[PDB]
């Protein structure tokens, strides 16, 4: 015959070896693939979709779960008051878990790209005012007050003019490794922060509700990426 | 700069464990030295939720068989793995004539011989396997039942007229290949209760993710 | 503002807000080289394809949300429900239009999306040990629709927070009132049953609750008007 | 006239022994018939000083597994080698579900089957493995800790639900391939004390090399 | 199949055999190599560098 | 002889002795297609990049040697220490200049080299059984620097006899007095932390001891002047 020497790894079964195997049904002609709308090809398509960010992830009472989707603003809040705050940690617990992006980050170990949060005011049409939305890069501590946050990368939002506004998070990178307990977790540290302060108070004419809610929607830019498939889940197929 | 890992195929590759057959000598479990395993890709826990991200899918499966005694030992015993396509009759006994029906692909291998491995095509008579079906097949118990999603059955048994001399354990791995998916949908956020429907616990309805004290504290 | 007509149906609607053509595809027909090229499938144009205006649902502060199934909603209604029933196969695209009528003194936000193969999952007893299957009144509510009981998980164990991944459109009272969506035929087969399989379900839920000061109308009428696109049928009975 | 041998790749080739697992039957050592080995390339004594000649490096590793009983005997026992990438959870027990997580490459082989062999890529999220880090990760005990140098863990165990019938010993060899190095630095001339830092014995500070009587006598 | 005869050395493990083995992570795209100053390619580069010679190797 | 100026800083230095461009590379900037192309990293030119003249250290017969860390040395100093601190990322090249002032009646030889990732290792208790980690005053001495305690092994278990393998330059009193070194940004990443990571450390040790007859000044001032090259910063706080 033809001279050969078998090399180590012969007869082994690698769960990730993508070789070919013998077709059980050689003659079988599987029913032809026809056209179906919205085919997905690469998960990052999904990551660029706006999902509702449960910033108000505080109520747990079963019947108030719908409340996590929206946080509110009211007349009672005085100028300068801090409305709300959260981090730019897509994969870690908290707000991002609600977004689709967050859930997909979970099947991966590393990632990086620019994010993008959009706020939607759902209050009465007659209401007006200004909100200051500031981003404090990783490391920078949550600004003491409105004015100090006013010096950072911020955006004055007048929902009297535009009902929507989108903020871009320049960058977030879950790359810095951590071996705490005895379980190694490739964690953030890049917990960028997004604060939101009442630049002015909530103003309304008689006849309009003195409270309104807002909805956070997030997605990642086209420069987003992920690495290291890592299946992990609390939800599994029950016996 | 590359995004090869975030592709469908990349996401669904890897041969996972989806089945495990027990063929004890003395036992309540599979007393006739044989077993029938209808192909369930949910066999790998993590799987269900991953696929249930899409409405429709299509793919081929590469099956690899790992057999040994409970302590993971290797012994001189020959085995028959029979694949009964959907529509074909599974063996009711250790001597059912199904074992000899040519139209049921079968493969033989010694425990010593390395893993058995074969590819199985996209069976379904439909254009795609569909994880969700909002109807019934021409209050009911036939709701959400898309049967045309059957891949077939795998019948395993010791070769020979007589019971095997050793207690055996077969493990079935399955790598999904050539995957195509359509219509993406919300990631299951509640615990699964049944293999058939999406029913959940209406008392234990938990918030998608970790909660906190105030919306002003981190 | 202007009014469009399709036969004997004439709706008064706004010029042309942003429409959402689900999955970037337009409800088209099906060529001759298919599965049933013999039983040439007759395509209704006359009355069958026009503007149906379903029984308006009333938005309330406590409203949890609503959903209809397709094509179920119409298999009861008029000359279209005529074809769907006494015919063997069906494929059809849809133009859905949803509008509210509220003063600039009401506030709210309704997410309106379409979800293929919307499979309802009940509570399962409560503790999780009862394998109770959703009724027929819950699986195919008709033209009155049905109310969600667990909006957060869309009565099916899925976060609504992620429903945007489907052909959706928003209706924020302080900006718009009408939302429009074009839906193509979506199924693993060219044709299918019109009474057994509900290719999809229209979802409309209050994400930001309705609100107003005492004295303003307490209920906001939501009017769903819809029209069949490139609808086909085969095998009369 | 040729200088092929003095190249980096030439210098670092060769598969050296960097690990040895003991899986006794009766013992204090690895009592659960399994073991976890975080990849340490210092496992080959001679190694540390050779690599510590450079500040930064990059490479791929070819791992070859050698398993037998303490006397170097071969027996009919099947084994599972699992590679848990960094960031993935190592198995805490002989039944941890990690063993079945598809995202943890695993390879099976019988002791009889020749050595197992696989290649592992340049993991590090950084552009290069760096042996020296003059800082801390965002007097301390986190000094000189460049974690992004983790290659991963190798979990080994006998296949099967029950303990193996034989006492086993696995040896792990590692050939480094496709090597690139930057910023060369002084050859360690003092004895190593810890696997982490460059600390030395401040009493036992020895002269780099052999001394003599006078500078006029040979 | 295709006729073959295995030759001696089959199944052996040579610690210096530089063959290829199966990649554990086929889909993984390792972080790109960027430019770093002073890369060394062949040790003889180092040998041509002036180092201090301890001629006076007497005090200990 | 002539004097060069960079803003408000004017140093009197010799015409142009041999400079050592470490690893043959010139401290350049970083292009647009990088990791953070969004947060366009602002590059200081004005005051930030000029001549800093550190507190002169006094050479003695008994001197063991000195070393500073980078960028640590400057993160305390002036408007550069301003940027390094209230900024998230940093990359910067360096021009280092070291000069002594001694009569033709003094003798000595200082090796002056730069060493990337200079990781200090203490004594470890003495007998070798204490895992003591170098303090913060030893790991990042600032602009005063720090004195070696075991020059022969460079307080880190490496022969100094081999330090020449790094960008070095000699200062033999009977021939020259000033040594200059250009250092490019060297790290496994494009950018990094300016307060946590010290890309490198400046080393200056007496290989041939200082000497002189009674009556001549007993201490030789060593003056380190340095200037940042193509320094960049990103993410203000």
């Amino acid at each position: 015959g033809f001279p050969t020497e078998l090399k180590p790894g012969t007869n082994q079964f690698l769960t990730t070896d993508d070789g070919v195997s013998a077709p059980i049904l050689p003659n079988f002609h599987p029913t032809p693939c026809i056209h179906i709308p919205g085919e997905v090809r690469n998960l990052l398509e999904l990551c660029q979709v706006e999902t509702i960010l449960e910033v108000n992830n505080v109520p747990t009472n079963a019947t108030s779960l719908m409340e996590r989707l929206r946080f509110p603003v009211s007349a009672q809040a005085g100028k300068g008051e801090l409305c709300a705050v959260f981090r730019a940690d897509p994969g870690r617990n908290g707000p991002w878990q609600s977004t689709l992006l967050g859930q997909l980050c979970g099947y991966y170990t590393q990632w990086s790209g620019s994010l993008e949060v959009t706020f939607m005011f759902t209050g009465s049409f007659m209401a007006t005012g200004k909100m200051l939305i500031a981003y404090t890069p990783p490391g920078g501590p949550l600004p003491k007050d409105r004015a100090t946050a006013m010096l950072g990368t911020h955006v004055i939002w007048d929902f009297g003019l535009q009902s929507s506004v989108t903020l871009v998070i320049p960058w977030i990178s879950n790359t810095h490794y951590r071996a705490h307990a005895r379980d190694g977790v490739f964690d953030y540290y890049t917990t960028g922060l997004v604060s939101i302060w009442y630049q002015t108070n909530y103003v309304v004419p008689i006849g309009a509700p003195n409270t309104a809610y807002i909805i956070a929607l997030a997605a990642a830019q086209k420069n987003f990426t992920m690495k290291l498939c890592k299946d992990a889940s609390d939800i599994l197929q029950t016996g | 700069h590359s995004t090869a890992e975030t592709t469908l195929d990349s996401f669904f590759s890897r041969a996972g464990l989806v089945g495990e057959i027990d063929l004890p000598l003395k036992g309540t479990t599979n007393p006739n030295g044989y077993a029938n395993w209808d192909i369930d890709i949910t066999g790998y826990a993590q799987m269900r939720r991953k696929v249930e991200l899409f409405t429709y899918m299509r793919f081929d499966a590469e099956f690899t068989f790992v057999a040994c005694t409970p302590t993971g030992e290797v012994v001189p015993q020959l085995l028959q793995y029979m694949f009964v396509p959907p529509g074909a009759p599974k063996p009711d006994s250790r001597e059912s004539l199904a074992w000899q029906t040519a139209t049921n692909p079968s493969v033989f291998v010694k425990l010593s011989d390395p893993p058995a491995q074969v590819s199985v095509p996209f069976m379904s008579p439909a254009s795609a396997y569909q994880w969700f079906y909002d109807g019934y097949p021409t209050k009911d118990l036939e709701y959400g039942a898309m049967p045309n999603n059957m891949m077939g059955t795998f019948s395993v048994r010791t070769v020979g007229t007589s019971k095997s001399k050793y207690p055996l354990v077969v493990r079935i791995y399955m790598r999904m290949k050539h995957v195509r998916a359509w219509i993406p949908r919300p990631m299951r956020n509640q615990n699964y209760l049944f293999k058939a429907n999406p029913n959940y616990a209406g008392n234990s309805i938990k918030p998608t993710g970790a909660s906190r004290t105030a919306i002003t504290t981190l | 503002v202007a009014q469009l007509t399709i036969g004997n149906s004439t709706i008064t609607t706004q010029e042309a807000a942003n429409i959402i053509v689900g999955y970037g595809e337009w409800p088209s027909y099906c060529s001759d080289s298919d599965a049933t090229a013999v039983d040439k499938p007759t395509r209704p144009d006359v009355s069958v394809n026009r503007f149906y205006t379903l029984d308006t649902k009333l938005w309330e502060k406590s409203s949890k949300g609503w959903y209809w199934k397709f094509p179920d909603v119409l298999t009861e209604t008029g000359v279209f429900g005529q074809n769907a029933q006494f015919h063997y196969l069906y494929r059809s695209g849809f133009c859905i239009h949803v509008q509210c009528n509220a003063s600039k003194f009401h506030q709210g936000a309704l997410l309106v999306a379409v979800l293929p193969e919307y499979v309802i999952g009940t509570v399962a007893g409560g503790t999780g040990t009862e394998d109770t299957h959703p009724p027929y009144k819950q699986t195919q509510p008709g033209a009155d629709g049905f109310e969600l009981q667990h909006p957060y998980v869309l009565d099916a164990g899925i976060p609504i927070s992620q429903l945007t991944v489907c052909p959706h459109q928003w209706i924020n009272l302080r900006t718009n009132n009408c939302a429009t969506i074009i839906v193509p035929y979506i199924n693993a087969l060219p044709f299918d049953s019109a009474l057994n399989h509900c290719n999809f379900g229209l979802l409309v839920v209050p994400i930001s609750p309705l609100d107003y000061d005492q004295g303003a109308t307490p209920v906001i009428p939501i009017t769903i008007t819809l029209a069949p696109m490139c609808s086909e049928f085969a095998g009369l009975r």
